[PDB]
């Protein structure tokens, strides 16, 4: 039962994501297909990084919107990389697949960045889980 | 929240500007609206915007759009289309990995192997993600 | 690691009161944190520079569960200064040290 550190990029503000997690599209649990097109099926994972460079492009829209940087610490999630191989088509993003989605009480806090990539001086808590 | 963006396309062969709106709504309701000389000619809803712009390239058959979104080897990650909901895409090269340098967003500006459908969009990607294996 | 600086635990504190004594600039922070990582240098300096006359301590918020909600920390890092067992400023977030400086040598 091992916990590792993970982040994730999004547009939806910490009030919500704090109280309701991280929920997935699709019953999907094929990797495989997830890793070809989450969408089609849609998958049952929420993809995180171990990287947190990899998330400001993302939670920024490419440099046009302003976002947020979360992190979290769980044990459920399946290391692409390691379940494709040389074939998984994104290696450098060093995806972690959460299946089933985060639970709310697994996000540890909150880190707003402006479209310049700036960021907050400040990790604001989750207080669903402080 | 409402974000707006202008975008060129190829209408009656004539290259004309169009307004794109985006419209995110909760629980991941995606909504996409284009307009041209101010009229709506169409929209789309989904959960994500590369999505949404497959979908409204399909009721617009007639119209080419001149979006790195509309690149026939265009398409997102998982984590980019889960992220940055659709907006961020890969620029991908038959054999080899995405990279990070590949990454573009979907309504820049494109002319180069655009004037196909988002069906052959989605056909070359599956040839792009098996061209991986060796 | 920073040598001179101490490691607190709830039992370190009495409802809101320190029982350290002297002048203590503590730290709420994580591991996990990218601001608190920003400014752990700045932390070594100071615990060096100021050393017999502050200490400077570092309370693990995924630790210990009682102090920070005593203290209604919120956000991270948070520091706080006590003195004589009793808290006399706060500051959140990341600062240089010349901000620092001016924070502990004000309120001591
Ligand atoms: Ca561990
Ligand atoms: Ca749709
Ligand atoms: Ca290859
Ligand atoms: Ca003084």
């Amino acid at each position: 039962g091992d916990y590792i550190i993970t982040y994730r990029g999004d547009t939806r503000s910490f009030t919500e994501i704090f109280d309701k997690g991280f929920e997935t599209l699709g019953p999907s649990k094929d990797l495989y297909k997830h890793a070809l097109d989450n969408r089609a099926p849609p998958s049952d994972f929420v993809s995180t990084t171990i990287d947190p460079t990899k998330t400001i492009s993302f939670a920024t829209k490419y440099g046009q919107k302003s976002g947020y940087m979360y992190t979290m610490k769980t044990n459920h999630g399946i290391d692409v990389n390691k379940a494709l191989g040389a074939r998984s088509p994104f290696a450098a993003e060093a995806e972690i697949a959460m299946p089933g989605g985060v639970r709310a009480e697994d996000i540890l806090g909150a880190r707003a960045v402006n479209a310049d990539g700036e960021m907050w001086d400040y990790t604001i808590l989750n207080p669903k889980r402080y | 929240d409402v974000d707006k963006r202008k975008i060129k396309i190829i209408l009656n062969g004539e290259m004309e500007e169009a307004e794109l709106h985006m419209i995110t709504s909760p629980n991941r309701h995606c909504c996409l609206k284009i307009f041209h000389n101010n009229n709506q000619l169409a929209e789309s809803n989904d959960t994500d915007y590369f999505s949404c712009f497959a979908d409204l390239r399909n009721q617009l058959k007639n119209i080419i759009f001149l979006c790195k979104g509309a690149k026939i080897n265009v398409y997102p990650s998982a984590m980019s289309r889960d992220m940055s909901d659709g907006i961020v895409a890969y620029e991908t090269t038959l054999g080899q990995p995405g990279l990070p340098e590949n990454q573009v967003h979907i309504f820049d500006f494109e002319d180069k192997y655009v004037d196909i459908t988002p069906e052959e969009q989605r056909k070359f990607h599956s040839q792009w993600f098996e061209s991986l294996v060796d | 690691i920073s040598d001179r600086i101490i490691h607190l635990a709830d039992a370190d504190f009495d409802a809101k009161k320190l029982n350290v004594k002297g002048a203590v600039l503590i730290e709420f922070w994580a591991e996990w944190c990218g601001p608190c990582k920003m400014i752990a240098p700045i932390l070594d300096e100071v615990s060096e520079e100021y050393a017999g006359k502050l200490t400077v301590a570092k309370l693990n918020v995924d630790d210990h569960e009682q102090t920070p909600k005593a203290h209604g920390i919120r956000g991270i890092p948070t520091l706080m200064l006590f003195k004589d067992g009793e808290k006399v400023a706060t500051q959140v977030g990341a600062l240089s040290k010349t901000q620092l400086k001016a924070f502990l040598d004000s309120h001591i």
